[PDB]
């Protein structure tokens, strides 16, 4: 600008992240368990032994 | 909120009433052993030899 002279910006932007997009994971072992938190296979084996 | 160490110490309340009831029998089964003790532990009597081991034995055992 200061040997120049430039218009209003015809198009704003900015710095932004690229990243790979998430695929299906390849499933894991002991994915059995994700439908339920590990706190409530906790709480189901003390809860066994209680009992 | 809920979590499992809030269930950790559900239960542990829960049990510990049974090892109240297990002290509290410890103690009443040591009075009795004391009121055979400090009681006279002539054995004179056959009969009363016997109760009278028998009953500490029981007692032992359980």
């Amino acid at each position: 600008e200061e040997v120049i002279d430039f218009s209003k910006p015809f198009m704003s932007l900015g710095i932004s992240i690229m990243i790979k997009k998430p695929q299906k994971s390849k499933p894991g072992v002991f994915s059995f368990l994700d439908p339920l938190a590990y706190e409530i296979w906790m709480c189901i084996v003390f809860a066994y032994i209680g009992v | 909120a809920f979590t499992f160490a809030a269930f950790c110490y559900m239960l542990t309340l829960v049990l510990c009433a049974s090892l109240i009831f297990f002290v509290i029998w410890h103690i009443i089964a040591f009075d009795e052993l004391r009121t055979d003790f400090k009681n006279p532990i002539d054995q004179g009597n056959p009969a009363r030899a016997r109760e009278r081991l028998k009953n500490i034995e029981r007692i032992c055992c359980l």
